[PDB]
């Protein structure tokens, strides 16, 4: 018999995975302060880590890697990127962005101008957008002083990155759009890819000439659904699944899915999670960990693939929890607490 | 990566390498102390013979 | 040359002293009778060695030690066993009942009635040193000796020798080797009383240790003994360079000035390697890169936690046996191309490093294998919270019940005594999160 | 040198206790006449713990034989190993308690106690460093009960810093000599919470049930009973009769056992019971499984019915202390509801090489559960189903007492009852 602890309501994700662990008979919930757990499915922020790995006789569990928020934020990102060998400053599928802190409190503001002057002397397209991690606020535009202006207006850290102003539309529609891919990695820090994908597609009609309206400039599946008008009508809830999205490459644009964006998305995802393995592993380490993650990339009307930002509590689409809960279960739970095909996820090999 | 005060002997040697360049209660007080906790044992075992005698 | 007195209370210090010096004693060759061949000087020396040993006319060389323990079984031992010959019965001191795990026992009732006699014992030692360095304590935090009449005694000391310098060894309680439940009390009430006395202090984690023993030396379920003699041996790591020549830490002085810029943050994580078992058929033997790089290995840590997610204030590396500064700046320069070594802000990326041409020296008969090269890393992390957090939760879950309470306020202390303890705790760990954290 | 005085008073506290002697006599290998005939060191380790050391190497037990008839010492003294015992240390009457509270804490023991403190003074004056106490005693009669907390009282206030323990024989109309032990019980349990460390409580009925279901003893009689007794004693006293570290002095027990003054009665297991597949050898998981087991258990309370607050296992005998953590291990991790969330590491393990006599290994239980509220509870609806009627009021109103003393010892066990379910939430 098995016991866990569920210290994280909100999660949807896990919530299932908690009533699966309950279907199987085998597992047992304790309340969520019993230290006497096998699995800990932890709350998202101050996860006390150090209080894992000293019940003698228990082998320990949790679905999150200390350390893996240093992928998982916006300034953060930038940083391990910029500062990363592995990932050097001329990585090649991460939007050029810089660090600026608002002037009430390093700092790459500096940094930043002289590559806006640089577009904005050589005639290029010179639109970048400002985003933080407290969002729900999130600001594009032309113009280096209404960013900055913007920025000092809050009080917590951002990020300027260079919009991609050659997105690729869907038709009919002309449409923007981005891709959340589910990347499960467990205790031996294998990596492994959800077949299953989604792309939240905006319902409205792509416009360069008018930033003012982030309608259908923002794919975010909750601005959709709030702001947008032609909501579910492409598709049901503006959600593509892959077994579609794939079709659409072919009749149109003549390619696979597999050859055009995913070969670069699976490229990416390897890029960043070995880059930050020797930091976050588990496999001298007292517990073990494991976590799902949620990659969100841009593709532009050049089948070029761009990083947008790496979620460290996704949640899923709702036509594929079962599927990709039951996997969690599976490849993450079962494998180190076995009970007494076909796989859905994708082993992206690495060398340790 | 630099290495500084090098000394050497028979039985070893020590040195420094640096990579990086930076960016109490009186005896009088214990006694009180000591003699408080005493006298609120004895506040406590007198309770409990006043007790027992009752 | 300056003295060092060393200082054992409850069964924990007195057991760990005695695997000590049988180290020490096998490391100097002197045998158990006190004699010492080598020392051409006949009852008077101010040789390295004489830091930890005194010497009589007749040749015996008697370590500069005492023995405290409120009951005098585990002392017994030390009276009748190999090396009872060292020392002579005023050094060792036993009660006639122990403290019953309860620090309000050990500081209060019964050390309030022992701590005279005890300062007079240490008064002994002391005026047969020209110059003490200051003191090192062993006890453990779970006793209510070695919680209890300890912080008394660092109490006192600190009263009677101002200027000295006072280090501690101390043993974190863990439940796999320990059937007392209220350790966590006397933890956080020996940490509290003893923290502006103690200039340097080196926990160790019997969860470590047992862990190590299991692990590197095959045994299913490691007694006190093999405990001991493997952490005797980080502790004569952590010694050598006051009883031998050198030039890194000579003295207790330069303990803090190496491991402890700021004063409360003075716990060092120490990690020890190689531990190799003797029943092995042969062991290859490690590189300097290899056991050097295995200092960042929590498995090797005598506190099990993550430096990877701490920053840190110092690090001394101390190797014994075949090593060069050739290789061990070798190895340094491949482990920060891969190791996660995050220093603050306000003091210099770097290592001190002490060696010692002497290999490690091993008990006969013992668990640990003769290696030709080891290695001890002394290193201050704000990971070590790690530790103090654990330690102060279990704390807040029995003291919400106030569970236990009642034993410690009979002895004369005062509840609120509990809770001026935590509150330090609680600013102690805050001062790791603001040192370590962003 | 903690040397433990042993009293044992009135009838079922004088047979127990009897028992008792003879069965750890055998395990230091202390003969019925006092000599020494044993093959391990081991068995004198410890040995001053429990005996006094005479001229010619006899070892004499430490026990003082209380009672306010003559009946059952006689027996003792004619017994197996009655011979063993210091003449001095019997003390008796010729009254008797006639099973009447009153009786041995009023007026016929209150003629009695001086003289028995006489004997009590005279073992602890020749002690080097006396641990505490240890009483043998039932709750349902006279003088165990009644005379019994009387001595306790008497002796608390000699020697107030001492750890004092005993052994309690509650009573259960099942195996019932009178009507009035629930009267009896209840006045005592009341002395007990305030002038006790630790009590083992042992429920008749418990012991009744495990003759006859577990070890199929068609008419069990109190000689049956009593070895269980026996042998539960031997168990929980390993810890203090053999070289050990855990729990090995009284008050460290009560200090890891007893998180609160007045909760301090333990539910006492012993592992095997087996009925005679007797020879069968008993598995490290068997011993735990049972040891854990209700049916093994010696309260009459269903542990599943509360939490523990604190628990000791003791294990005896040749095994593999690796299997021996793996199995209490899993017993914990497995049953994490009925142990407090609050108090980290409440349950500790002990081994002891030397098995008990006849047996290759065995496993000894004792456990401070809020489930013994339920056994108070019994003993508080019999006293009122009574006392609401003054019914056999006058067996006691005609020692001196009144009624407002049987009053307060209901409302005083009724409070005890209220503080076990407020910690089991
Ligand atoms: N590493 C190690 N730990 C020990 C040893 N002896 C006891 N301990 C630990 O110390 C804690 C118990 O404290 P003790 O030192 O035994 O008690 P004490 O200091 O003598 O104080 P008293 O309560 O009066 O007996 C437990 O956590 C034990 O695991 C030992 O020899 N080696
Ligand atoms: N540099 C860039 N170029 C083009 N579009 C961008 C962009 N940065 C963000 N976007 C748009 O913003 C949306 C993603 O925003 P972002 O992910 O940064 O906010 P967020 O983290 O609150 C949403 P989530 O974390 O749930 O994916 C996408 O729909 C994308 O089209
Ligand atoms: N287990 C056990 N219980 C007994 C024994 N003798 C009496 N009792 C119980 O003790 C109670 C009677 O008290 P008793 O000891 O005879 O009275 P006393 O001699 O005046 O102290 C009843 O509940 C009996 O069931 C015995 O030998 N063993
Ligand atoms: C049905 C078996 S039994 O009831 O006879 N055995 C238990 C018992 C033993 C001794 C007794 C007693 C009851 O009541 C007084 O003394
Ligand atoms: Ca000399
Ligand atoms: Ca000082
Ligand atoms: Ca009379
Ligand atoms: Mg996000
Ligand atoms: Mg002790
Ligand atoms: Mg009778």
């Amino acid at each position: 018999m098995y016991t866990f602890v569920v210290r994280d309501e909100n999660s949807s994700v896990y919530a299932e995975v908690s009533r699966l662990l309950l279907a199987t008979g085998q597992w047992k919930r304790l309340r969520k302060d019993n230290p006497r757990f096998n699995l800990m499915l932890g709350e998202r922020n101050r996860l006390p880590f150090g209080r894992l790995g000293h019940e003698p006789g228990l082998v320990q569990l949790v679905n999150y890697y200390r350390g893996a928020d240093k992928l998982c934020r916006k300034a953060s990102l930038v940083k391990l990127i910029k500062t990363s060998p592995e990932l050097s400053e001329s990585c090649t599928w991460f939007p050029e962005s810089y660090v600026i802190y608002p002037t009430n409190l390093t700092d790459e503001r500096e940094v930043f101008l002289a590559a806006y002057n640089r577009r904005r002397e050589g005639r290029e397209g010179n639109v970048w957008i400002a985003k933080s991690s407290a969002g729900a606020g999130i600001l594009i535009s032309s113009e280096a002083s209404e960013l900055l202006d913007f920025i000092d207006e809050q009080g917590q850290v951002h990020v300027i990155q260079k919009y991609l102003e050659k997105p690729l539309l869907l038709e009919p529609g002309h449409r923007k759009f981005d891709i959340r891919s589910w990347v499960l990695v467990d205790h031996l820090y294998n990596i492994y890819l959800y077949r299953e994908g989604v792309l939240r597609t905006s319902s409205e009609p792509y416009n360069s000439a008018n930033f003012q309206d982030k309608t259908c400039h923002l794919t975010n599946h909750c601005i959709q659904k709030e702001y947008s008008k032609n909501y579910g009508r492409y598709e049901e809830g503006n959600e593509m699944f892959f077994e579609e999205f794939n079709q659409y490459l072919m009749d149109a644009l003549n390619t696979t899915l597999e050859n055009s964006i995913l070969l670069q998305i699976k490229h990416i995802i390897r890029s960043c999670l070995m880059c930050i393995e020797p930091a976050i592993s588990t496999k001298h380490l007292h517990y073990q960990s494991f976590q799902l993650f949620g990659f969100d990339f841009m593709v532009d009307e050049e089948l070029k693939v761009w990083l947008i930002e790496v979620n460290g509590a996704p949640a899923c689409a709702q036509k594929l929890y079962a599927e990709l809960c039951q996997g969690i279960v599976d490849v993450a739970i079962s494998s180190v607490f076995p009970l007494a095909p076909t796989s859905i996820f994708i082993k992206l090999h690495h060398h340790h | 990566m630099e290495v500084i005060e090098l000394n050497k002997c028979t039985s070893g040697q020590s040195f420094e390498v640096i990579l990086k360049p930076p960016s109490d209660p009186s005896l009088e007080e214990i006694q009180k102390k000591l003699e408080a906790a005493e006298e609120r044992r004895k506040y406590q075992e007198a309770e409990l013979l006043k007790h027992l005698a009752e | 040359m300056r003295e060092c007195i060393s200082i054992h209370v409850g069964q924990a210090g007195v057991q760990i002293g005695n695997a000590c010096w049988e180290l020490y004693c096998l490391e100097h060759g002197i045998q158990p009778d006190g004699q010492m061949p080598s020392d051409k000087t006949i009852g008077g020396g101010d040789d390295s060695f004489n830091t930890f040993f005194s010497e009589t006319g007749a040749g015996k060389h008697v370590p500069r030690a005492v023995f405290v323990d409120l009951e005098p079984t585990v002392i017994d031992e030390v009276r009748t066993g190999t090396y009872r010959q060292l020392f002579h019965p005023e050094q060792l001191i036993t009660g006639k009942e122990d403290a019953a795990n309860n620090y309000a026992r050990g500081h209060y009732t019964i050390g309030k009635e022992i701590i005279d006699l005890v300062l007079d014992r240490i008064r002994k030692l002391a005026d047969q040193c020209t110059g003490l360095q200051g003191f090192l304590v062993f006890h453990s935090f779970g006793g209510g000796t070695g919680s209890g009449f300890t912080s008394l005694l660092m109490e006192r000391l600190s009263v009677d020798y101002g200027k000295k310098s006072k280090l501690e060894f101390s043993i974190y309680p863990a439940p796999q080797v320990s059937t007392a439940v209220v350790e966590p009390y006397n933890s956080i009430l020996t940490t509290h009383t003893t923290l502006e006395h103690s200039d340097c202090a080196f926990m160790v984690d019997n969860e470590a240790i047992y862990d190590i023993c299991r692990r590197n030396l095959d045994i299913e379920r490691p007694t006190y003994t093999n405990l001991n003699r493997l952490i005797s041996q980080i502790v004569s790591s952590i010694t050598a360079s006051l009883r031998f020549d050198g030039a890194l830490n000579v003295d207790l002085t330069e303990f803090q000035t190496n491991l402890v810029p700021y004063p409360r943050i003075h716990f060092p994580l120490a990690t020890y390697a190689p531990v190799i078992s003797a029943e092995k058929a042969y062991h290859e033997q490690l590189s300097v890169a290899e056991i050097t790089n295995a200092c960042f290995e929590p498995a090797n840590q005598m506190v099990k936690c993550d430096p990877r997610h701490g920053k840190y204030m110092a690090c001394c590396l101390l190797y014994r046996g075949d090593v060069v500064p050739k290789d061990v700046n070798a190895a340094i320069a491949t482990i920060k191309t891969k190791r996660s070594i995050q220093f603050v802000d306000w003091c210099p990326t770097g290592f001190k490093v002490g060696i010692n041409y002497q290999p490690p020296t091993v008990v006969p008969g013992g668990d640990l294998a003769k290696v030709q090269r080891a290695v001890c890393m002394l290193s201050n992390t704000t990971a070590i919270a790690e530790a103090w957090a654990r330690l102060d939760h279990k704390f807040d879950l029995m003291y919400a019940k106030r569970a236990f309470v009642h034993w410690y306020v009979g002895e004369g202390m005062e509840e609120g005594e509990f809770s001026e303890a935590r509150e330090d705790m609680a600013a102690l760990e805050k001062d790791y999160e603001e040192v370590g954290v962003d | 040198m903690r040397e433990i005085v042993h009293i044992q008073a009135g009838q079922c506290g004088n047979q127990i206790g009897a028992k008792f002697w003879e069965v750890i006599s055998d395990e230091h290998g202390i003969d019925p006449t006092g000599s020494y005939h044993g093959d391990s060191d081991l068995q004198l380790e410890r040995i001053n713990v429990y005996y006094n050391e005479a001229t010619g190497n006899k070892y004499v037990p430490r026990a003082i034989l209380v009672d306010l008839e003559p009946g059952t010492m006689d027996s003792v003294r004619s017994g197996p190993f009655g011979q063993i015992f210091r003449p001095d240390n019997f003390v008796f009457g010729q009254s008797g308690a006639g099973n009447n509270w009153a009786k041995g804490h009023y007026t016929e023991g209150a003629e009695l106690v001086d003289s028995v403190l006489d004997v009590v003074r005279k073992e602890s004056e020749s002690c080097d460093c006396l641990q505490g106490f240890q009483l043998t005693h039932s709750l349902g009669g006279g003088t165990g009960s009644g005379m019994g907390t009387l001595l306790i009282s008497k002796i608390r206030e000699e020697y107030p810093d001492r750890i004092m323990n005993t052994f309690s024989v509650m009573p259960s109309p099942k195996v019932s000599d009178t009507v009035v032990e629930p009267y009896n019980a209840t006045l005592s349990v009341h002395q007990l919470v305030e002038n006790t460390d630790e009590t083992y409580c042992i429920d008749n009925e418990a012991l009744y049930d495990i003759c006859f279901r577990t070890l199929k003893l068609t008419t069990p009689t109190y000689g049956d009973l009593n070895h269980l007794v026996s042998a539960t004693m031997s168990g929980v006293t390993t810890c203090l009769r053999f070289p050990g570290q855990l729990n090995a002095d009284l008050r460290k027990l009560a200090v890891n056992m007893v998180p609160f003054p007045r909760l301090h009665f333990f539910m006492p297991g012993f592992a095997p019971l087996t009925s005679r597949q007797q020879y069968r050898a008993l598995t490290v998981p068997e011993l735990t499984q049972q040891m854990f087991d209700s049916k093994n258990m010696m309260a009459a309370c269903d542990p599943r019915h509360g939490r523990y607050l604190t628990v000791a296992a003791i294990f005896r005998g040749r095994m593999s202390m690796k299997e021996v953590d793996e199995q209490m291990l899993n017993v914990q991790n497995k049953n994490s509801s009925y142990f407090v969330e609050w108090i980290p590491n409440n349950v500790k393990t002990a081994v002891c090489d030397i098995p008990p006599r006849g047996l290759k290994m065995s496993a000894t239980f004792i456990g401070n559960s809020t489930a013994i509220q339920e056994l108070f509870k019994r003993i508080s609806e019999q006293f009122t189903a009574m006392f609401r009627r003054k019914a056999f009021l006058h067996w006691y109103t005609g020692e001196g007492m009144d009624e407002m003393e049987f009053t307060e010892a209901e409302s005083n066990m009724n409070d005890l009852v209220s503080e076990y379910q407020q910690y089991q939430d």
